[PDB]
């Protein structure tokens, strides 16, 4: 079977540059009765099914926008994007069928660079319903913000937090390019309730020193 | 051109699992291929087989043969893709996509050939758990979660199985600003994910915010009001 490998696995490009993706086969996908390789492009965003770019490696497929161009032959193939939009953010896959069984490369994804962004940072205690169950979870929303890099860390009645954290990213926002971070913090309603100040002290290179948000247990 | 599929499922290993796609405006049924491809959670895409409608024709990847069926009623412009003596490792979103053929002078044969438009994906979970429902509780926009004019809420979607959930607010209405955050798998065995909007602080007082999740795997659909803090 044919092993279909894209380099490099991710990239990161600025707005209106050039995004060169590549995809090399174990042997060739020319087809000699047409001469025409048989290797497709395929762009997919988080949730969405894939869609087609590009076929017979260099032909675009109609409604794809012309900034999309692939070139290639025989083992060597390349997905360029010229002049990156916001929108260009995704998944990219090469995909074969000279040959069954039909193969897939792995997969590379794009990024998009840009400014900094400072996170807006926001904190919400556990529901009474949720504490009535026998369980606390604290979050801690990290919104909007670029790069993704950042420190979360809890403190409870000022302790530092360790083991009982969960952090969930989201993928990259087309609107903005920015990230979204939830941070959640999982006590048991008995160790909950034994502390009064929760917090989430945030890092980030857009913060000229780190941001605290706290709540105390039970007060307005 | 338009490729709906059946719902999310969890199955038990060495069960079967059959995967429906519909496809409406036939041109599809008449004159196009179908094909059967997956994705593992987090990973690339294997193809598991195609059939030409009009010939009835099917061919299959090597791991797959024996085990796998597809089918297409043209009646009802219907494909199918059932798989049998599910393994743990068959987890994964089922897609169906089609794509035209070309005709090989060697073979003598129609052939597939790239694919042109792919249905939304079916995520089938192996496991020996049971499903489960969420949990909705609400991430009340407060002083704590207010900046300049605008606020922040959302939806603590907790414990339930298998993966998927689809989360919307307000009936699909509020979509700008929205953020659902991708699930963690707890200790439990049990998923858990938030999701959030931030929205004018200017509309607390007047604007209601539901929280409407579909969990398909265990068939409910439940909605949670999210209400500002009152001290």
């Amino acid at each position: 079977d044919i092993v279909m490998t894209q380099s490099p696995d991710s990239l990161a490009v600025s707005l209106g540059e050039r995004a060169t993706i590549n995809c090399k086969s174990s042997q060739s996908v020319l087809y000699s009765s047409n001469n025409k390789n048989y290797l497709t492009w395929y762009q997919q965003k988080p949730g969405q099914p894939p869609k087609l770019l590009i076929y017979w490696a260099s032909t675009r497929e109609s409604g794809v926008p012309d900034r999309f161009s692939g070139s290639g032959s025989g083992t060597d193939f390349t997905l360029t994007i010229s002049s990156l939009q916001a929108e260009d953010v995704a998944v990219y896959y090469c995909q074969q069928y000279d040959n069954y069984p039909i193969t897939f490369g792995q997969g590379t994804r794009l990024e998009i660079k840009r400014t900094v962004a400072a996170p807006s940072v926001f904190i919400f205690p556990p529901s009474d319903e949720q504490l009535k169950s026998g369980t606390a979870s604290v979050v801690c929303l990290l919104n909007n913000f670029y790069p993704r890099e950042a420190k979360v860390q809890w403190k409870v009645d000022n302790a530092l937090q360790s083991g009982n954290s969960q952090e969930s990213v989201t993928e990259q926002d087309s609107k903005d390019s920015t990230y979204s971070l939830s941070s959640t913090l999982t006590l048991s309603k008995a160790d909950y309730e034994k502390h009064k100040v929760y917090a989430c002290e945030v890092t980030h290179q857009g913060l000229s020193s780190p941001v605290t948000k706290s709540f105390n247990r039970g007060e307005c | 051109v338009q490729l709906v599929q059946s719902g999310a499922e969890v199955k038990k290993p060495g069960s079967s699992v059959k995967v429906s796609c519909k496809a409406s405006g036939g041109d599809t049924f008449s004159n196009y291929a179908i094909s059967w491809v997956r994705q593992a959670p987090g990973q690339g895409f294997e193809w598991m087989g195609g059939i030409i409608p009009i010939f009835g024709t099917a061919n299959y990847a090597q791991k797959f043969q024996g085990r796998v069926t597809i089918t297409a009623d043209e009646s009802t412009s219907t494909a199918y893709m059932e798989l049998s003596s599910l393994r743990s490792e068959d987890t994964a979103v089922y897609y169906c996509a089609r794509g035209p053929e070309y005709y090989d002078y060697v073979w003598g044969s129609y052939r597939y050939n790239y694919f042109d438009y792919w249905g939304q994906g079916t995520l089938v979970t192996v496991s020996s758990g049971s499903a489960s429902a969420p949990t909705l509780f609400p991430l009340a926009p407060s002083s704590k979660s207010t900046s300049g004019g605008t606020a922040a809420l959302g939806c603590l979607v907790k414990d339930y199985f298998p993966e998927p959930v689809t989360v919307s607010w307000n009936s699909g209405a509020l979509t700008s600003g929205v953020h659902t955050f991708p699930a963690v798998l707890q200790s439990s065995g049990l998923y858990s994910l938030s999701s959030v909007v931030t929205v004018p602080s200017s509309s607390l007082g007047t604007q209601t915010y539901i929280c409407n999740v579909n969990h398909k795997p265990s068939n409910t659909k439940v909605d949670k009001k999210v209400e500002p803090k009152s001290c």
